[PDB]
């Protein structure tokens, strides 16, 4: 049995997605474009942060 | 009849055409591709897991000295410690002062967790590609079939021959070295058999899950049992699986481009949206119908009633048709400028029906064929006011899509102005070159 971090508060601007994240526990967030270049991004979030 | 085409290797977009064998009504063809299963041929090179160091019982020979052979064992040590006074409960266990033997056999072998978890290392080759496809033609309902993607395979989907020619691009997410762990894979080079680096990945290298040979390489060293207590103190590097888990990279499925997801039991990357696919579908002749039976449609007039270049079908339009007799028509635009939501329209006389469509150009010019006829209609679309949405792109964008027909006017008048100014210069040079040089004479 594993944990679920609270669902990100998500809101949109022009060609950008901005996630307000409030991890209760250290949480892994991965993003990857579906284009030719994956452009991966993988970071652990300890404290509540916003990311674009 | 045989119909050949090409199609975006996209996963939710339907591909719509009309087969036209002359003297018959056009017939509407739909192909939908529901997974893209690129299956690479692989060979398991070796598996690996946490080691476990079994230290058999030491040999304590009291007075005198034994020696021990190199019995064949993974990363085997055996060192005789001379000058031991092992001091147990109820007496010391030997009657000599010094000149006693403590043999210190150590030996390393695969842990039992290797049964349940193991980072098995493969070697990827080119392999084969196949896909599950879904066809819809005429009035026949949906017919689904898996298909090898190579020209040389009939793959009879129902009653029609579908040949899916080799995928336009040969890209694969996997490099030659891949290591599968649990529910994921890694595009990682692996120091292969017997090249184990002694502490990062290949501390253990077992040819198969149950193999009697094991290339341990763990740098086992043995120390003096302190102060005459019986034990075999062994110092050595921690497990390579430990450090590989801690410093594990991003899994391939989280890094694989082209939205490529990965599944495991064939080691296949699904839904891999690269390039295009040729198609050659030989439809039954019986599904066609004589043109002389087909209705005439005439004095077609289509008007766009509201459009907005959204991903989803965000354009509604109306066509006023006049008819010969009740019957069916296919409606698709032969060109990529629009994609029509509606497969078929089954139509009475003398009437005006509505079709939904999706497009990104800001003045679409679809030429849409109702029942082997033609009608062209255009108009303005406006920005659909959402920013990011979750519906993939139904239409394909082309470069000549965003120009707003004033910017088209602007670049036209600019390019005309340059060209005409240069032309005016050229005419002036010619007319001075002759009027003023040759006519004065
Ligand atoms: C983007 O990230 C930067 C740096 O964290 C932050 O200053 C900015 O607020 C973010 N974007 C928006 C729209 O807030
Ligand atoms: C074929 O497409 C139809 C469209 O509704 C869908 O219901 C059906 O599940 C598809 N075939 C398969 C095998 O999924």
């Amino acid at each position: 049995i594993a944990t679920l971090a609270p669902e990100p508060l998500v809101e949109h601007k022009h060609r950008t997605l901005i996630l307000h994240l409030h991890p209760d526990h250290p949480t892994l967030l991965t993003t990857r474009s579906l284009g030719s270049d994956a452009n991966p991004t993988r970071q652990w979030i300890e404290r509540p942060t916003t990311v674009n | 009849y045989e119909h050949t085409a090409v199609m975006p290797n996209k996963v939710g977009i339907p591909y719509k055409a009309l087969v036209e064998r002359p003297g018959y009504a056009p017939v509407h063809l739909q192909i939908q591709l529901v997974n893209t299963r690129i299956i690479p041929s692989t060979n398991l090179e070796y598996i690996t897991c946490k080691y476990k160091t079994k230290v058999p019982s030491p040999v304590v020979k009291c007075c005198g000295a034994t020696q021990c052979t190199s019995k064949p064992h993974p990363d085997y040590q055996c060192q005789v410690f001379s000058g031991v006074y092992p001091f147990m409960w109820g007496g010391a266990y030997c009657f000599c002062d010094t000149e006693n033997t403590q043999m210190s056999e150590a030996y390393v072998e695969r842990s039992e967790e290797c049964s349940i978890d193991h980072a098995k290392a493969y070697k990827v080759h080119t392999g084969t590609v196949q896909a599950m496809v879904n066809i819809t033609y005429g009035s026949v309902s949906w017919r689904s079939a898996d298909v090898y993607v190579n020209g040389e395979t009939p793959a009879k989907i129902g009653d029609a021959k579908l040949i899916i020619g080799p995928l336009s691009s040969a890209w694969s997410p996997f490099d030659n070295k891949v290591v599968v762990y649990g529910h994921e894979v890694y595009n990682y080079d692996f120091p292969e058999y017997g090249t184990g680096k002694a502490g990062s990945f290949g501390d253990l290298q077992s040819r198969t899950s149950t193999s009697n040979d094991l290339y341990a390489n763990t740098n086992l060293k043995l120390q003096r049992p302190q102060a005459g207590i019986v034990h075999t103190p062994f110092t050595q590097v921690p497990s390579g699986f430990e450090r590989w888990k801690k410093d594990k990279g991003a899994p391939l499925n989280d890094v694989a481009p082209f939205g490529c997801s990965i599944a495991l039991e064939p080691l296949r990357a699904e839904n891999c949206a690269v390039g295009s696919i040729p198609i050659s579908i030989d439809i039954p002749d019986a599904a066609f119908t004589r043109i002389s039976e087909t209705p005439t449609v005439s004095d077609l007039e289509c008007k766009i009633t509201e459009c907005t270049y959204a991903f989803d079908f965000g354009g509604i339009a109306t066509v006023a048709y006049k008819s010969s007799k009740a019957g069916n028509c296919p409606i698709h635009s032969p060109s990529g400028v629009a994609v029509i939501k509606e497969n078929d329209v089954t139509l009475a006389e003398s009437g005006s029906f509505t079709f939904h469509f999706s497009t990104a150009n800001i003045h679409p010019a679809f030429k849409l064929q109702v029942c082997t006829s033609a009608v062209t209609c255009k108009g303005d679309c406006k920005p659909p006011k959402d920013h990011i949405v979750d519906y993939p792109a139904q239409h394909t964008e082309s470069f000549t899509s965003a120009i707003s027909a004033t910017a088209w006017s602007w670049i036209k008048v600019l390019v005309g102005g340059t060209s005409a100014f240069i032309v005016l210069g050229l005419i002036a040079t010619a007319v001075v070159a002759l009027v003023l040089f040759f006519h004065r004479h």
